[PDB]
RNA sequence: CCCGGCGAGGGGAGUGAAAAAGAACCUGAAACCGUGUACGUACAAGCAGUGGGAGCACGCUUAGGCGUGUGACUGCGUACC
RNA sequence: UGUAACGGGGCUAAACCAUGCACCGAAGCUGCGGCAGCGACGCUUAUGCGUUGUUGGGUAGGGGAGCGUUCUGUAAGCCUG
C-alpha cells in the first residue's frame, strides 16, 4: 500500500518499509507508534474518497533514529548604527521506518 | 602604472613562444664533425660540401 | 544532502511550419516566442527542452494595407557613431521581410545563452520557399 | 607577567582565509578582501534562507496552467472551479499528474466543472 | 638507475633560468642533444654544464656506461640576494638588487 | 676523492641518536617563486559570490542515499571600516 | 552624442472611468514546529521536558548575566623523553 497522513501538523507520503523524521518524540529507538490521521491510501489503485480522511485506516511505525538535528546560524546586523548579536538555533527530529499500512 | 592583479597563466601565450628559442628547423649531421650544423653552412671544424675548407 | 536528479540528454525533431497569412507582425512575433520557448507543447519550459522545430514560410503575407501600413520606424545603430538607420513596415515587407521578425523575437527569448539556443533554431523564411525540402516541415495545426 | 595574545594568535586570519576556497584572485589570499566577501556570502545564505520558498510554487503552476491551457481553460478559473467542488482537490502540492498521467488530470479538470453554472 | 645533481648560489636569476627549463622538461625527453647545445641566451650554456656534470656523476657513481639516461625533473629555486647601492642625482640612488638561484636536474633510466 | 676553470657549487668518502644540525651551523606558518594527478573547459557581457544538483574521480559500505574533491544545469545577486 | 516624452515588444483598449469575482503577491495576519524571559500549570529526574498566559528593531546612554588570558600560591604535587 501507498498512503499519506498528517503528523506533528505536517503532511508526510509513505509505502510501506519507507521513512520519515517527525519532530521530538522522547521515547527513542525500537519503540512503536501507530497513526490514524490518514488523508489518502492506495493499493496503486487510489480509494478517491469524497469527504476529508480515510475511515478505519491505521499506520504502523518503529523508531530507528533519534535526536537533536545540525546546527543553523542566525545573526543580526547593522552597518554604522553597529550591531552584530547572534541568535542560537537548533530543532529536534525522529526518523520512523513504516512496519504496515492497513484500512 | 602597476599591476593590480597576477595575470591569468595563459595570457603570456606570444612571449612564451619566444621565451627560449634555436630559431632554426632543425640543423643536420655531417659524417666528420660533432656538434649539428646550419643548412647550406660550415661545421665547427670548418668542413663545407664534404670537404675541410678552414682550420681551427 | 545531494538528492539524485534524472536528466534527458537524447532528442530528434519532426518538423514543423506555420502560417502567417492575415495575421499581425507583432502578434505573430509574440505567439513564435511562445512556440519556440515551447508553452504549448512542454512544461516548466524555460528549463530541459525537448521540444521539435518551429519555422515560418509565408513571412511576407502578414496582415495591415491601405492604413497604418507607412508606419513604425525601426530605429538601428550601425556601429559608426550617431549613425541610425530608420524604415516603415511597408519597407520592411518590402526588402527585408525576413529580418523585421528577426530583430523583433530575440527581444522576448529567455535571458542569457539559452537565448541565443533559442534563436539558432528560428529560421524564417519568405516567399513560400525554403532550405528543408527534405526535413520536411509540415503544417502546424491545432 | 604579560598575555602575549598567544590565545588567539592566527586563529581569526584562519577562520576566514578556510572559507575563502575557490574564490577569485585577492579574495582567497587577503584576508581583508576575504572577510568583506564572507559577510556578503553570509548575506546570500541569509537571503536563501529567506526566499527559497516561492520557487516550489513557480514549479507548481507553471505545469498546471500548462496543462489547463491545453485543455482549453486558464488556471485561476480551473483552481477557482476545484474549491468550488468541495474536498478532493489534495492541494497544489500533489497536482504533478499534469506531468505525469493523462486520464488523472482529464478527471481532475472534470471535477474543477461538477458544482458549477 | 637515478642521479639528482644541484648546483646553488649560481650568478643567475632564476625566473629567467626558469625560460630554459620548460623548454628541456618533458617533450618524449628528447630535448637534451636535441636542441641544449643550440638553445639561445646565458641560461642554456649553464644547465647544459649542470647536465653534463649530473651524468659524469652517474658515470662516477656505476659502471662504464650512461646511454639510456634521460631527463626526468629540471627545476630551479630562488638564492639568497644582495641589497647593493649606486648614487644618482643629489642623491638618491638605484636599487641594483644583485640575485642567485638554485638548479637541481635529475636524471633517470626509467 | 669525482666533475669543473688546482673556480664556485654539488656529489661520494669519514664522525654523530640526528649534519633536511655541515659552517649562511637549533626550531618555525606565510606574502613572492614553483610542482603533478584528478575534475571541468576552447566566442562572450557586469562588485565576481549563494541555495539546489547530473556526470567523474577519491573514500567506505550490500554498494542501495551518503563522506572527500570537482563541476554540467538552474532559483537568487550594483563593494566596505 | 545616439532611438530619447508607453520601461521595452507592442497597443482602440493593452488608453482612461468605476464595477464584480478570480489569480500572482512579504519575514505581515493565522496555523504548524521551536527559541529567550516571566505570571500560572502538567509529566518527571546522573533534571529538566512539555502546556498555557504574555512580551521580543535599537545606534547615544544607563544597568545586569556569562566566556577567556597571563602570573604567584596550592606545587616537597601532577603530566613527561
Amino acid at each position: 500500500m501507498y498512503a499519506v497522513f498528517q503528523s506533528g501538523g505536517k503532511q508526510h507520503r509513505v509505502s510501506e518499509g519507507q521513512t520519515v523524521r517527525l519532530e521530538k518524540l522522547d521515547i527513542a529507538t525500537g519503540e512503536t507508534v501507530e497513526f490514524a490521521e490518514v488523508l489518502m491510501i492506495a493499493n496503486g489503485e487510489e480509494v478517491k474518497i469524497g469527504v476529508p480522511f480515510v475511515d478505519g485506516g491505521v499506520i504502523k511505525a518503529e523508531v530507528v533514529a533519534h535526536g537533536r538535528g545540525e546546527k543553523v546560524k542566525i545573526v543580526k546586523f547593522r552597518r554604522r548604527k553597529h550591531y552584530r548579536k547572534q541568535q542560537g538555533h537548533r530543532q529536534w527530529f525522529t526518523d520512523v521506518k513504516i512496519t504496515g499500512i492497513s484500512a | 602604472a602597476v599591476q593590480q592583479n597576477k595575470p591569468t597563466r595563459s595570457k603570456r601565450g606570444m612571449r612564451r613562444s619566444h621565451d627560449a628559442l634555436t630559431a632554426v628547423t632543425s640543423l643536420s649531421v655531417d659524417k666528420t664533425s660533432g656538434e649539428k650544423h646550419l643548412r647550406h653552412h660550415i661545421t665547427a671544424d670548418g668542413y663545407y660540401r664534404g670537404r675541410k675548407v678552414i682550420a681551427k | 544532502m545531494k538528492t539524485f536528479t534524472a536528466k534527458p540528454e537524447t532528442v530528434k525533431r519532426d518538423w514543423y511550419v506555420v502560417d502567417a497569412t492575415g495575421k499581425t507582425l507583432g502578434r505573430l512575433a509574440t505567439e513564435l516566442a511562445r512556440r519556440l520557448r515551447g508553452k504549448h507543447k512542454a512544461e516548466y519550459t524555460p528549463h530541459v527542452d525537448t521540444g521539435d522545430y518551429i519555422i515560418v514560410l509565408n513571412a511576407d503575407k502578414v496582415a495591415v494595407t491601405g492604413n497604418k501600413r507607412t508606419d513604425k520606424v525601426y530605429y538601428h545603430h550601425t556601429g559608426h557613431i550617431g549613425g541610425i538607420k530608420q524604415a516603415t513596415f511597408e519597407e520592411m515587407i518590402a526588402r527585408r521581410p525576413e529580418r523585421v521578425i528577426e530583430i523583433a523575437v530575440k527581444g522576448m527569448l529567455p535571458k542569457g545563452p539559452l537565448g541565443r539556443a533559442m534563436f539558432r533554431k528560428l529560421k524564417v523564411y519568405a516567399g513560400n520557399e525554403h532550405n528543408h525540402a527534405a526535413q520536411q516541415p509540415q503544417v502546424l495545426d491545432i | 607577567a604579560r598575555v602575549k595574545r598567544g590565545v588567539i594568535a592566527r586563529a581569526r586570519h584562519k577562520k576566514i582565509l578556510k572559507q575563502a576556497k575557490g574564490y577569485y584572485g585577492a579574495r582567497s589570499r587577503v584576508y581583508r578582501v576575504a572577510f568583506q566577501a564572507v559577510i556578503k556570502a553570509g548575506q546570500y545564505a541569509y537571503r536563501d534562507r529567506r526566499q527559497r520558498k516561492r520557487q516550489f510554487r513557480q514549479l507548481w503552476i507553471a505545469r498546471i496552467n500548462a496543462a489547463a491551457r491545453q485543455n482549453g481553460i486558464s488556471y485561476s478559473k480551473f483552481i477557482n472551479g476545484l474549491k468550488k467542488a468541495s474536498v478532493e482537490i489534495d492541494r497544489k502540492i500533489l497536482a504533478d499528474i499534469a506531468v505525469f498521467d493523462k486520464v488523472a488530470f482529464t478527471a481532475l479538470v472534470e471535477k474543477a466543472k461538477a458544482a458549477l453554472a | 638507475m637515478e642521479t639528482i645533481a644541484k648546483h646553488r648560489h649560481a650568478r643567475s636569476s632564476a625566473q629567467k633560468v626558469r625560460l630554459v627549463a620548460d623548454l628541456i622538461r618533458g617533450k618524449k625527453v628528447s630535448q637534451a642533444l636535441d636542441i641544449l647545445t643550440y638553445t639561445n641566451k646565458k641560461a642554456a650554456v649553464l644547465v647544459k654544464k649542470v647536465l653534463e656534470s649530473a651524468i659524469a656523476n652517474a658515470e662516477h657513481n656505476d659502471g662504464a656506461d650512461i646511454d639510456d639516461l634521460k631527463v626526468t625533473k629540471i627545476f630551479v629555486d630562488e638564492g639568497p640576494s644582495m641589497k647593493r647601492i649606486m648614487p644618482r642625482a643629489k642623491g638618491r640612488a638605484d636599487r641594483i638588487l644583485k640575485r642567485t638561484s638554485h638548479i637541481t636536474v635529475v636524471v633517470s633510466d626509467r
